């Protein structure tokens, strides 16, 4: 899933 | 001498820290409080999670990495924050109490401390060692900033798709960093090959670390503790 | 008058709220402290994830529901747990204040606060309204506790299996709150009907939570703020 | 999975 990396790599 | 590249490439990399490591230590105090069963836990658990926002807010301005595929870009991460994190945090280290000093003596962290959230000396004094060993080589902030930043872009780490381009990247860095230290680190003539030590030793701690985690985060009662961010991090599920 | 059945229940449900309610509120410091985007959300959401833990301690203490099974309990905290946070969250209101105060006014929160963790006022408008209205029955006690029992075993829960069990012990909560109310509470001739419209009310407060938590978790920047048990007990994943 | 509350459930 990784949701909060994602988000955090913009 | 260095080129306009490798210049370039120190230039934004110092940038880059100076951006992402907070020498005030003022946001510690949202973290949840120290404690001193795993009274620790909490509030190391805040100190990590935060910092693994710092380190990808680094690795986000390193050159070439944001280019990377997210896929590369995570895997680097899951593979190397436990390991820039070890690294960063020599920053607060001192060699006189042997210990992080963030601050006031409430954010100042022995071994002891991180004991109250899980650890053992198999792991905390092999870390501490590293420490006392890494502060001992008197860095220059160049060549600190250069080693996190190879230490990002190994591409030996697992479930990295693209070796070649992060193996470019990495080397690219290398050359920066034994150039630089040829010409700018007077007495350096043995530094490179310490430093490349160091990396290994961050592995050795990197494995050490993953056990204990893996021990702690199977127990519901003190993963819960965790914050979401570490828990996908450190995570497996990848 | 009442049989020591009924008698028994209601002291076994006071011990049990005495046990999970700390009205020193002194764990309050271990929070993430708070802040006044959404500067409030890292301390409410350690209160929640702290509130949670003791609605559950409570409901282990409810005479039937630890002989439920692992699902059932599961089902009936993860529908339930947000409302008897609600109402036991009246414990810590003030008509004075129109606002919850918990110790110090650190620890005081209006409705401004929980607009700073990214709720609006269609629910924290109903919600205090919810509080102010349920302050002014003045329960007792052993009203309060039944209530939340009762709460919590509403059998019309998604999820829940043994619908008749679990009917069969709510019901006979009710008789033991109803019958107290009758021979214990003085011109409370009325009392028992208002109790049953708070536990409506409780039903659309939970409504409009949920859509605002959806809205909140589906943003993993705000997401990341929240506590793993938080995550899962308000999680959609059963 | 709910490993959390199965924990805490005892
Ligand atoms: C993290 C940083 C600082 C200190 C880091 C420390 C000192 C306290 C103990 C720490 C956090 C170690 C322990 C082992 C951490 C790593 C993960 C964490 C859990 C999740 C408990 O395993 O324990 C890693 C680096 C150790 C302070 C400052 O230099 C900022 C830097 O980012
Ligand atoms: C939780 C408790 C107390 C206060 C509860 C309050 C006042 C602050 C705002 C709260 C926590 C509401 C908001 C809407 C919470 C519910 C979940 C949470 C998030 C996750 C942000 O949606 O927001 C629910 C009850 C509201 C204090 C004390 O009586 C203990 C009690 O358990």
């Amino acid at each position: 899933r990784h949701k909060i990396l994602h988000r955090l790599l913009q | 001498m260095l080129s306009d590249e490798q210049m370039q490439i120190i230039n934004s990399l110092v940038e880059a820290h100076h951006k992402t490591y907070d020498d005030s230590y003022s946001d510690f105090v949202r973290f949840r409080p120290p404690v001193r069963r795993l009274s620790m836990l909490p509030h190391l658990a805040d100190l990590v999670s935060y910092s693994i926002q710092k380190v990808i807010g680094f690795a986000k301005m390193i050159p070439g990495f944001r280019d990377l595929t997210a896929e590369d870009q995570i895997a680097l991460l899951k593979s190397s924050a436990i390991e820039i994190i070890m690294l960063r945090s020599n920053q607060s280290f001192s060699l006189e109490d042997m210990s992080w000093s963030c601050g006031g003596p409430d954010f100042k962290y022995c071994i002891n401390d991180v004991t109250k959230a899980g650890h053992t000396l198999e792991l905390l004094e092999p870390l501490v060692k590293f420490q006392v060993g890494l502060k001992k080589l008197k860095l220059h902030e160049e060549e600190h900033v250069l080693l996190m930043a190879i230490c990002l872009l190994s591409p030996d780490r697992p479930g990295v798709q693209d070796h070649v381009r992060i193996e470019a990247l990495q080397d690219r860095l290398c050359d920066v960093l034994q150039a630089y230290i040829r010409i700018q680190h007077p007495g350096g003539r043995l530094l490179y090959a310490k430093m490349i030590q160091k990396l290994a030793d961050l592995r050795s701690l990197n494995e050490e670390h993953s056990k204990q985690y893996r021990s702690l985060s199977f127990q519901p009662e003190h993963s819960m503790q965790l914050t979401p961010l570490v828990l996908e991090v450190f995570g497996s599920e990848v």
